[PDB]
DNA sequence: AAAAAAAAAAAAAAAA
RNA sequence: UUUUUUUUUUUUUUUUUU
């Protein structure tokens, strides 16, 4: 039977190519003919040729070349596969392979100018691969052999059942969006009336001591509980700015720089978002430079949000979604959410082993793909909505920022498939 | 709803001209760029610990087959990919008592045992190259797991085991390599784990270092890593411009001296008359004083720019026409300005960081799978984001386990088309030559010099130190 | 002594 | 230290304000 793929070729040239491509067949289970590696040594080499072509080639693969369109032996031998593809009644019997950027194909041999050749000028695999593909479709005989080693050999080179289609994706982000801010940023000189040595963190509503002017965006006289001198306060003594200003950084002088005013925004946005997460009765857990808010069992029916669990249990520690939240003005005016586990042995006391919380977090999130974080982020989100577009902060006792429940979304043009 | 760009996956190169984005599958169809006739591998070690290594020289000659050959390409044998004698035949073997290991071990203080037990290493190692005829291209040495348990910071000796300088780092590796940069001596370090793990047991039976799975994997990293040791060039990249130095700054703190010194150390890439690719580290190491500094002063800044043009002109001929500095940290003016005398009128230098710490973390709306890698969200035409890290076809799973972070790439200094400086990055993070994995999720210059600043900032009295990475990986 | 915006050192776990 | 990755426990500096 005809089980072989001669492969003419310009053998002092074109040796190296020959000898991979003969290679790489015979590791596919192809049995392959060439001169390089399976002519014998001391013999008629033409007689042998001869009989190989006529008896045993069932494929002929003419290596094209520069040197090999009009050098001798590549002629007689693709002369002769010519007859043995008349004989045998089969137009698919030469194959030409073209592996010579510089070789137009205007200048290629005439009789496998007719012929249709598999593309190896850019590539040395999708030549293979279409190769490979041709025999398969045209049915050429192989011996399985090693069934495994062939058969993964296969899927290597068959690299390009996987790549980049093109196709519009949306993707969800934990970028919130800050829908609105209060109109204008207000710091009152308070001076005397705010005592020195004074916390101004535990005031209500949020504020920032700078110089000797309050940073609120709240009302002049929202802070008379804390501060009783502040009810005599004159409220032309505010240099309220546009706050719009602020955000395009237009406004800027002496008194107050860009920088230095959008960072003060920053800090008054952080704590609001503290401020509201306190009103919202979630429990908290201590980080390193951050802090996350996690919620309690049994405060949520099911504790179940939604469709989407947020506690769950595991051996005898119980594991607690949690999210902390900072916002960033440079980009865009949003308020980045991040992720995190924490676990409860009774369901309401942390455990104080920061090891222990480590390793259970990471055995909890070994699992967690896409879809088991987004979902979670977002049923998280959408239980501190106030609303069906957005949960407000408590910033003023007339001046909210609305912060969407819906995080930014992202498109890109290509995607993929499982 | 907001665009989001990709960037096509960079190529690189292999023998016979051929380039493939993976490099697994590219060594396993094409070989590696260049031809070592073979690998003369010497060992220091206990006589146990020899038959390790030799077992596991003998398995990697055999193909090595992984449970989900999809996402890890199997291991073809070291001769079938690198087309390299590497035999377990002609191993210099070295012998390390395990007596003199259990003297300097079972110390109290961890400097003093750090610095015997790596004294204890080297001096053999020096010996054997300097007073033997054999000749060895790379030094494995295979090392037990109790001295990685109790030589490296932080890691208290059990009182039970107490039986009984530093100016050096406390830690086996870093001082190893530091010590060792005089004689110019490529190595290797092994733990007894790394290589045949199937005899480490602990108590539930499972073995500890489980790598069945991931055999093959293991055994591409490890030949890789020995092979670029030797002297071999596994791949190359191709997408390269000419005319472009790269350079990557890291600055690493100096426990041993009084204060931090912020010693500032280099990764340089380029292109050569040709088409070969220079990868060294351009180090000589330049101290910064204060705490947290992380800025270099006009008079180092200038030595570190003169020095990088130079290793270029020396090299290609004339000066580079764009230099796209690399770094973690946020450049101020100061170093821009002493950087604008060195560089002449013809060049145009660009000042690039980038940063992890951006928490910003694409979701896809359905599938169990995370973001393509490869997309990209330009903020201006002056910062951009970067998704490294994340799912790509070919590996069939994403190069992150939970949901990565992008790269916050952000021009500081200089113009620069964003686009093509994160054209650049995606090629940089296919250069790891301590890995042979897909693609690494930091660009190798800001790795490599991360590196090669670990190493030497861990030895007192090192006088310029060689800039292969051969001795430092 | 706070803040936010920018920094490295180190151990821990899981899969590459 | 075959690796890579994702976390976390630290700690710091600069800016300006008091």
């Amino acid at each position: 039977m005809r089980n072989k793929i001669f492969i003419s070729h310009a053998t002092p040239d074109d040796n190296d190519f020959t000898r991979w491509l003969a290679l790489k067949l015979i590791g596919l289970g192809y049995e392959v003919w060439c001169d390089i590696l399976f002519l014998d040594k001391g013999v008629d080499f033409w007689s042998n040729i001869e009989k190989v072509i006529r008896e045993d080639t069932c494929k002929f693969l003419l290596v094209s070349s520069s040197y090999s369109n009009q050098r001798e032996g590549v002629l007689k031998e693709l002369a002769v596969a010519a007859k043995v593809k008349k004989q045998l009644k089969d137009d698919k019997f030469i194959i030409p392979l073209a592996i010579d950027e510089q070789l137009s194909y205007d200048d290629i041999n005439i009789d496998i100018v007719r012929l249709n050749a598999i593309d190896f000028k850019m590539s040395w695999a999708r030549g293979l691969k279409d190769i490979l593909e041709a025999f398969e479709k045209q049915k050429v005989p192989k011996e399985v052999a090693d069934a495994s080693k062939s058969n993964l050999l296969y899927q290597q080179i068959f690299l390009h059942d996987k790549s980049v289609i093109e196709k519009e994706e949306i993707y969800d982000s934990n970028w919130l969006s800050i829908l609105s801010f209060p109109e204008e940023l207000r710091f009152h000189e308070y001076n005397w009336m705010l005592p020195k040595r004074f916390d101004v963190r535990e005031l209500t509503f949020p504020a920032v001591r700078y110089k000797n002017y309050l940073c609120t965006f709240a009302w002049a006289y929202d802070f008379t509980y804390h501060l009783p001198k502040t009810e005599t306060y004159h409220k032309s003594k505010t240099i309220r700015i546009p706050t719009e200003e602020i955000l395009s950084g237009s406004y800027d002088s002496n008194f107050i720089r860009n920088a230095e005013c959008k960072r003060l925004i920053v800090q008054l946005l952080n704590k609001a978002f503290e401020l509201r997460m306190k009103d919202k009765e979630v429990q908290e857990y201590e980080m390193s430079n951050k802090t996350a808010y996690w919620l309690e069992k049994g405060k949520l029916e099911k504790d179940k949000f939604e469709k989407t669990m947020l506690v769950g249990k595991q051996k005898d520690k119980n594991w607690h979604f949690a999210i902390s939240g900072a916002s960033k003005l440079y980009p865009f005016p949003v308020l980045m959410i991040s992720s995190h586990i924490f676990f409860t042995a009774d369901g309401k006391k942390l455990i104080d082993s920061s090891s222990v919380q480590h390793s259970s977090r990471r055995r909890q999130g070994k699992n967690w793909w896409n879809n088991t974080w987004r979902t979670k982020l977002l049923a998280f989100i959408k239980y501190l909505s106030d609303d069906d577009t957005s949960f407000y902060l408590e910033m003023g006792s007339e001046e909210k920022v609305f912060v969407s429940n819906e995080p930014v979304k992202f498109k890109g043009n290509v995607s993929y498939n499982i | 709803m907001k665009e989001l760009i990709y960037i096509e996956e960079p190529k690189i190169l292999f023998a016979h001209g051929q380039k493939c984005t993976d490099a697994r599958d590219g060594l396993a169809l094409f070989g590696p760029l260049n031809n070592l006739y073979g690998i003369k591998s010497g060992v220091i070690g206990t006589k146990q610990g020899l038959k390790i290594f030799r077992d596991y020289l003998d398995h990697i000659q055999k193909p090595i087959y992984n449970s989900n050959s999809i996402t890890r390409p199997m291991f073809p044998g070291f001769e079938a990919v690198f087309d390299c004698k590497w035999e377990s035949t002609g191993i210099t073997f070295k012998e390390v008592t395990n007596e003199d290991i259990g003297k300097f071990l079972y110390n109290s203080s961890t400097h003093k045992r750090t610095y015997d037990l790596v004294s204890l290493f080297i001096d053999k190692i020096i010996s054997a190259n300097k007073n033997e005829d054999e000749n060895v291209d790379v030094w494995f040495v295979i090392v037990p797991d109790e001295i990685y348990k109790y030589c490296r910071p932080n890691s208290v000796l059990p009182k039970e085991m107490v039986q009984t300088t530093y100016n050096y780092d406390a830690q086996f590796h870093d001082q190893f390599k530091a010590r060792l940069l005089k004689h110019t001596i490529p190595t290797q370090i092994f733990r007894e784990s790394t290589l045949a793990w199937r005899d480490f047991k602990n108590a539930f039976g499972l073995p500890i270092r489980d790598f069945s799975k991931i055999e093959g994997h293991l055994a591409w990293t490890i030949s890789t890593a020995a092979f670029y040791k030797a002297g071999g060039k596994p791949w190359k990249l191709s997408d390269v411009r000419n005319g472009v130095c790269y350079l990557g700054l890291v600055y690493k703190k100096v426990e041993k001296s009084k204060n931090p010194r912020n010693a500032c150390c280099a990764a340089q890439m380029f292109l050569d008359n040709g088409d070969g690719t220079v990868f060294k580290g351009e180090v000589g190491p330049w101290y910064n004083p204060k705490n947290g500094q992380y800025h270099l002063e006009p008079k180092e800044a200038k030595a570190l720019l003169s020095q990088s043009l130079q290793s270029y002109k020396e090299q290609i001929g004339e000066y580079p026409k764009e230099v796209f500095i690399h770094a973690k940290t946020r450049f101020n003016h100061q170093e821009w300005d002493a950087f604008l005398e060195v560089t002449p009128k013809e060049t145009n230098l660009v000042g690039v960081t980038i940063s992890k710490t951006k928490p910003l973390k694409l979701y896809k709306t359905e599938g169990d799978y995370t973001i393509l890698r490869g997309n990209a969200y330009v903020v201006n035409e002056r910062s951009a984001f970067l998704w490294t890290v994340g799912y790509v076809p070919k590996i069939q799973t994403a190069l992150s386990m939970e949901v990565p972070n992008p790269l916050f790439i952000e021009i500081n200094k200089g113009e620069a088309d964003i686009k093509q400086v994160l054209k650049d990055i995606l090629s940089l993070t296919k250069l790891n030559y301590n890995a042979c994995i897909f693609a690494d999720g930091e660009p190798v210059t800001l790795r490599f010099a991360d590196k090669i600043g670990e190493i030497l900032t861990a030895s007192t009295d090192i006088k310029t130190p060689p800039l292969a990475f051969k001795y430092y990986i």
